[PDB]
């Protein structure tokens, strides 16, 4: 959640959208973690998803 | 004008009358004009975002007087350009920069601002850009959006005859359709009462809505109906009559009047009487008390004494009732106007099945049938019918639905307001109960009068305008409580809720396409291209003429859903299509062009493309083919009011490419322009012999090729770039300058094919603006060449041609010329998983040192190393830990004693079958990870070339400035040897005498140092975006994407067609020891089967041949003659001989040509063969063909003797050879060809499935299984449906049985059905298997 807040202002703060990297410097934890957080964070994909 | 360089090159001969007034505009017009008009400064409500955006502002917020309007946008710089945009993969786009303006009123006003802050420029989105060929780039790929063909925004009166009710009697309906809400639908039924739907819902009485307008029954019988008067005059009533309303009807007392009976009870009422009772006057006649029984009373009538109601409005009148009535002292009593014919008693019988009483009331059952179920409440039915049609948000018609709108209803004004009015409503329903009542018509859903065209800048507007809304419930929700002067406008507009409006469109739509680019008349018949249910609408229309094309369409489930659209269309002001069109005034045709849309063209009477008239324009026949009204019929001499552009204008870019259209049945015909926007370009791009005249518009307003922007003679001729030094004439005053044209080379197509560009000019050759300046794939000094023509035989030869196959010589194998460069990009991915990171390291376990080889010490192929199938492009190892080894795989590694690797190898390696060169190496990296060796050398070298590119550039064009100083600088001060002398950088010192040569040196200075920044600025820029690391997807650390370039030439199963619709699959390919040859020994390139020329009728194929075979003739005899070096003067005269052809043909020519240097070289380009123009429908005729031939020394019938190459002996009967255009089709065998033995598997369900493109089996159907089930084989069938697919076991059992040499299956139970079992006890159901 913290990262979406900042992610929010950021968007039109930065007129394009933080770098992977940006938002790692606002968050107090290691900063490396952004990858592996945002990645097992992620909600499966239906597997009946018509393509 | 009068003939330009390239065209001194080479001249089309062109047979054809009609001159042409009008010639080919910008094919890519509709494309363009669209999108510029969506983006662009107008000040005011014309469409664009300008427009957009004055719709939905200003935004206020809720009752809080708290503003916020719009002030201006800009655009800004492309953050890539449209080059680099398409390797990255971002989208080609420009950032929107608007001006917002935030007002806050003082609470409890008159109306004024606490503080007024003015945020400057906030960005929201980046939009795509269309490129300067009509393209757009969504992820790295040239994509078109096709023009929309849908229904016109207004009123449409249908019929809905037949089907309903099967008693016939029709129907009248009226549907309004608005551009933005709800819809709004009146009907009749078989009883003739009015019916009323918003949208698709549950039917309501029609008068319901009136009431919800407030309107009470009263002023509804006052506004539909008549008024048949009655007096009560002295006593007994008196009545009112009208003397034409006694027409149809019979008469049902006497009627009298005046002292003179006019007509007698039981004698119909005709026009004698009517005109007796119109001549004498008659006002006012007695009439019975029992005529009113069934007349129903207009207006309310209570009695004045009891304040009682008597009789309501709408209510038949009776014997008794009139007796009530009377004697409370009523003198007159309203009645309607009945008739069952000409005024029909429609809305009267209405009102009695009409529920509601009141607005409240209508406002009640309306708001509960929009939204049923719940409690109905005033303030809500009031706010949803004024939302529906009233509210300027939810309901819009725009300019085109209220114009058409006002035309349908005979209205004046032509634009008005954009929601409904109760005034509206009402005319509608009056209309429709007119047609109904005879007089009128309804309209045709199939009319392009009701049929209107979008495109990419009306569609991408409504995507703005959706996000503009769902933008606006937010800035007013945060406007409701925000504090005074800390935020502005930029915490509350967004960026991703506008820009996912217009990105979800442009990424995926339906309407959002890949370009389809094999080939130029692709794009350019892609470009333009409309879409729009039952025969009705895919069938041809009338109004089609001139605006779509009638032949060209697909074959298939969508047919007439798609068209194309015509030559000279173009989209009306309004957006309808209008057509080019010539005015006739008096008894001449006037050169000036009109523009007729599709209702605008129906009332003139318009003559035919093909027609005679002469000198002064005067028709030369008395009566001449014309259509005027839907139809087509002769005209009178001086009748007609128009007459068509040109021949050409009923087709499209497509079929007007076809040869002797006019000869060609339409079936064969369609399937041609179908087929041959299918044409793979070839490796030596040819010119067809045989053509039209169109070919060279397409190659040149398609993009492909490279058009002088202005001209000059040419300074440098590069394979990789032009530079022409503009004349005088044509530059402007600063700058000087030169045009430096950057070819494109050999690079990967949508479709993997080669898109190529070469230099057609030699060096220091003058060139003329609008010229061309070097050719692209499949296009020869400036005309579309989309194949190879070749000499052709017509037999057939021991059935190798057998039903369309095509038998083809060596020789053509040989000449390599229908060989085919196709470039694929295969790609590396180097991913993150939790055993960890994957390597492009070199290292690879098993492999040998020739593997390797090829590699580099980073792992990827050298650039330019030929591989084939198998080859290692890019070495990948992903890690794979503890790999739980078996005792015998134990032994194997300690007997030979390998170390088994930690990873497991999954390097990128050449498909299976597919052999080519490697033409170019890309490695993207994650942001962050150290880029390896291989990456680091790239990003020097695209450094280097960087430089060089850029330099290039400034050195030239300093040179190109200094060239014109020195040529200002000797006027006015000439010195000539002194001048070059001194360091050309000391020249700027000098000034010169008083005179605009002083400013002239001043311009140049600036710009020269402007150029010399800016060439600075430019080189910076590059720099970065080649070391910035490359932006990629969540969890790839790193891509190699390498670039292949396979030639392919051509091979049995290759799909080859001719322009006239006759397909081919190449047979065998034939030594040219066995083809058929002539007397002189000139062997044949193909032998096509005549079998199937007569049942497919196509005859231009057989004409497209002969006059082919004539113009080779031409060709062949030059050849001749230059190989004999006569000299000028002779050839000189053949040619002019050639060029005019016996009479009447507009091609004019020679003499003021140069008769050395320009004749010479015109010469050697028809050596190859004579270029001839068949128009469409103007082309040529079979004597002129003759003629040609003729000229040519050869036969008239077109055929001549072949020898078999094997026996050498004759042919019976003369057989017909010729030069017909063949194209090569992209079906190619080595793409369709699949085959599979054991291959991946599905897991849901284990079913065969490639993985690896190694192709999943054959698709095994239903109706093949009938197929097994019709023979007696049952054993097929089940190893097909069992072992060979969904047995998980019974699949290895028979695998191992297979090798071992025993033929057998032990089928067990597909997996299928397995899970079915499953999938049933999953629910309460239990299922069994019994017995045994
Ligand atoms: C986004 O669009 C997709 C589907 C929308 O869905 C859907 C429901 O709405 C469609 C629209 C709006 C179309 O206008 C359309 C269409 O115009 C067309 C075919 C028929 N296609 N063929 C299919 C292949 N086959 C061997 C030949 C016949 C279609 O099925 C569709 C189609 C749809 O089915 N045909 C033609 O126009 C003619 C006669 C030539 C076509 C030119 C080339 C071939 C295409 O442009 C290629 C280069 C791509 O553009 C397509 C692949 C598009 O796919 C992508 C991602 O780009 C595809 C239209």
């Amino acid at each position: 959640n913290k990262l979406n807040r900042i992610s929010r202002q950021m968007l039109q703060e930065m007129g394009r959208e933080p770098t992977p990297e940006e938002l790692a410097e606002r968050m107090l934890m290691p900063e490396d973690k952004i990858r592996k957080v945002l990645k097992i964070a992620k909600e499966p994909i239906s597997m009946e998803t018509p393509i | 004008m009068v003939y330009s360089y390239t065209e001194k090159k080479r001249i089309r001969k062109d047979f054809g009358k009609r001159p042409q007034v009008l010639d080919v505009p910008y094919l890519l017009s509709i494309q363009l004009d669209s999108f510029q008009k969506f983006i662009e400064q107008d000040p005011e409500g014309q469409y664009g975002l300008e427009a957009a955006f004055r719709s939905v502002f200003p935004i206020q917020s809720y009752s809080g007087n708290s503003e916020l309007q719009y002030v201006s946008y800009r655009l800004g710089e492309p953050v890539f350009d449209v080059q680099e945009c398409q390797i990255r993969g971002v989208t080609y786009s420009a950032p929107l920069r608007v001006k917002l303006r935030l007002v806050i009123y003082e609470r409890e006003a008159p109306e004024g601002t606490v503080k007024d802050i003015k945020e400057q420029e906030v960005y929201m989105g980046e939009i795509p850009l269309m490129t300067d060929n009509g393209t757009f780039v969504i992820n790295g790929t040239e994509r078109v959006i096709v023009s929309q063909l849908h229904r016109s925004p207004g009123v449409f009166f249908d019929s809905d005859k037949g089907k309903t009710h099967s008693s016939g009697k029709v129907l009248y309906n009226a549907r309004i359709i608005p551009y933005r809400g709800s819809w709004l639908d009146f009907e009749f039924d078989p009883k003739d009462n009015l019916f009323v739907r918003i949208d698709r819902r549950r039917k309501l009485p029609a008068t319901i809505i009136l009431r919800a307008l407030n309107y009470t029954t009263e002023q509804i019988l006052d506004l539909f109906f008549e008024k048949v008067i009655f007096e009560i005059r002295d006593n007994k009533l008196q009545m009112e009559l009208v003397p034409e309303r006694l027409r149809g009807e019979t008469a049902s007392f006497d009627i009298e009047a005046n002292g003179k009976v006019y007509v007698e009870k039981g004698r119909r009422i005709t026009a004698r009487h009517i005109r007796q009772l119109e001549k004498d006057d008659v006002k006012l006649i007695e009439v019975p008390v029992e005529y009113i029984a069934g007349k129903v009373v207009a207006k309310d009538y209570i009695d004045e004494s009891t304040g009682e109601l008597i009789c309501a409005a709408n209510m038949e009148l009776s014997l008794d009732l009139l007796a009530k009535l009377s004697q409370s002292g009523h003198k007159r009593i309203e009645t309607l106007f009945t008739n069952d014919l000409d005024h029909g008693p429609y809305i009267s019988e209405t009102l009695r099945v009409d529920p509601t009483n009141d607005r409240l009331s209508a406002l009640v059952e309306i708001y509960r049938m929009m939204r049923p179920g719940e409690p109905p409440t005033r303030e809500a039915a009031e706010s949803l019918f004024e939302n529906l049609f009233f509210s300027e948000d939810r309901y819009d018609l725009s300019a085109v639905g209220r114009m058409k709108f006002n035309r349908s209803l005979l209205r004046e004004e032509i634009e008005g307001s954009g929601i409904l009015s109760k005034d509206d409503i009402i005319d509608v329903m009056k209309k429709l109960i007119d047609i109904r009542n005879g007089k009128g018509e309804v309209d045709d859903i199939d009319h392009l009068g009701n049929r209107r065209i979008r495109s990419v800048g009306e569609m991408a507007e409504n995507q703005f305008r959706v996000g503009l809304v769902r933008v606006e419930r937010a800035v007013k929700e945060r406007l409701s409580l925000g504090d005074l002067d800390t935020l502005m406008p930029q915490d509350m507009i967004n960026a991703k809720p506008i820009s996912a409006a217009v990105k979800e469109f442009f990424g995926s739509s339906q309407l959002s396409q890949f370009m389809d680019q094999n080939n130029p008349l692709s794009e350019i018949t892609h470009k333009r291209r409309i879409l729009a249910a039952g025969f009705e609408v895919r069938d041809v229309h009338p109004t089609h003429y001139g605006r779509v094309c009638p032949i060209e369409t697909p074959e298939g489930p969508n047919i007439g859903l798609i068209n194309s659209l015509s030559v000279y269309a173009q989209t009306n002001e309004y957006g309808f299509l209008e057509t080019p069109y010539r005015k006739v005034t008096d008894g001449v045709v006037t050169d000036e062009i009109h523009y007729l849309s599709a209702i605008e063209e129906g009332n003139y009477v318009i003559a035919q493309a093909n027609s005679n008239l002469d000198e002064e324009g005067h028709f030369v026949e008395d009566l001449v083919t014309c259509r005027s009204k839907g139809e087509s019929s002769l005209f009178s001499r001086d009748q007609v009011d128009y007459m068509d552009v040109s021949t050409q204008q009923v087709v499209s870019v497509g079929a007007s490419l076809i040869p002797f259209l006019e000869h060609d049945d339409a079936n064969r015909a369609l399937m041609g322009a179908n087929m041959q926007r299918q044409a793979v370009p070839t490796l030596r791009a040819d010119k067809p012999l045989v053509g039209t005249g169109m070919e060279r518009a397409v190659a040149v307003d398609s993009g492909v090729t490279a058009v002088a922007k202005r001209g000059g003679v040419v300074q440098y001729v590069d394979a990789s770039r032009i530079v022409i030094k503009v004349n005088e004439d044509e530059m402007y005053p600063g700058e000087a300058g030169i045009d430096i044209y950057n070819l494109t080379k050999y690079t990967r197509s949508n479709q993997n094919t080669c898109i190529n560009q070469m230099p057609c000019v030699s060096l220091g050759e003058p060139v003329e603006r609008g010229d061309v300046l070097a050719d692209g794939p499949s296009t020869d000094l400036g005309e579309l060449a989309l194949g190879q023509n070749m000499r052709v035989a017509f037999m057939p030869w021991n059935g190798y041609n057998f039903e369309d196959s095509i038998l083809v010589s060596e020789r053509v194998v040989q000449e390599d010329r229908f060989t085919t460069i196709h470039i694929q990009e295969l790609a590396c991915v180097s991913r993150d998983t939790k055993l960890g990171p994957e390597e492009i390291t070199a290292d690879i376990p098993n492999v040998g040192e020739a593997a390797l080889s090829k590699l580099d010490e980073s792992g990827i192929v050298y650039i330019g190393a030929e591989v084939t199938g198998g080859d290692i492009l890019v070495g990948k190892v992903t890690p794979k830990g503890e790999t739980q080894l078996t005792p015998e795989e134990k032994l194997l590694r300690a007997i030979f004693g390998e170390k088994a690797s930690d990873v497991k190898d999954s390097s990128l390696r050449v498909p299976n079958g597919v052999s080519g060169t490697v033409i170019d190496v890309q490695v993207f990296t994650r942001d962050g990870v150290e880029k390896d060796k291989r990456a680091l050398e790239i990003e020097e070298m695209q450094l280097k070339q960087a430089k060089k590119d850029l330099s290039e550039e400034l050195q030239i064009l300093e040179a190109g400035l200094f060239s014109r100083i020195r040529a200002v600088l000797v006027a006015g001060g000439v010195e000539a040897e002194k001048l070059d002398k001194l360091p050309r950088d000391r020249w700027l010192e000098l000034g010169l005498t008083d005179e605009e040569k002083q400013n002239q040196l001043e311009q140049l200075a600036e710009q020269y140092d402007e150029l010399k920044h800016e060439f600075e600025k430019k080189l910076e820029a590059k720099r970065r975006k080649i070391t910035q690391g490359d932006d990629l997807a969540p969890g790839v650390l790193k891509i190699v994407k390498v670039y292949l370039a396979v030639k392919r030439r051509i091979q049995p199963g290759d799909k080859m067609a001719g322009r006239h619709g006759n397909k081919g699959v190449i047979s065998k390919i034939n030594p040219i020891e066995d083809m058929p040859y002539d007397e002189n020994g000139t062997p044949v390139d193909i032998v096509l089967n005549p079998l199937g020329v007569p049942s497919r009728m196509n005859i231009g194929q057989i004409l497209e041949t002969h006059l082919g075979m004539a113009a080779k003739g031409i060709g062949d005899k030059i050849n001749a003659m230059l190989k004999q070096q006569q000299e000028v003067a002779k050839l000189r005269e053949f040619i002019q001989r050639a060029y005019d052809l016996g009479a009447d043909v507009r091609q004019k020519v020679d003499l003021s040509t140069f008769s050395d240097e320009e004749v010479m070289r015109l010469a050697e380009n028809l050596r190859k063969g004579m270029p001839i123009a068949t128009p469409v429908f103007d082309g040529a005729k079979e004597a002129e063909i003759k003629e040609l031939l003729k000229l040519g020394d050869l036969p008239t019938s077109g055929q001549i003797r072949l020898y078999d190459g094997r026996t050498g002996e004759q042919f019976e009967r003369p057989v017909t050879v010729g030069y017909m255009y063949m194209l090569k089709l992209n079906h190619l065998v080595d793409d369709k060809m699949h085959a599979r033995s054991t291959g991946s598997y599905s897991l849901v369900t284990q079913q065969p499935l490639g993985g690896k493109a190694q192709f999943g089996g054959q698709r095994f159907g239903e109706m093949e299984v009938w197929a097994l089930e019709a023979y007696g084989a049952a054993y097929t069938l089940q190893e097909m449906l069992t072992v060979k697919s969904d047995d998980v076991n019974g699949r290895t059992k028979m695998y191992k049985n297979i090798v071992d040499g025993n033929h057998q299956m032990e089928p067990g139970m597909p997996e299928s059905f397995n899970v079915l079992l499953k999938e049933i006890r999953s629910l309460g159901i239990n299922i069994e298997l019994e017995d045994e």
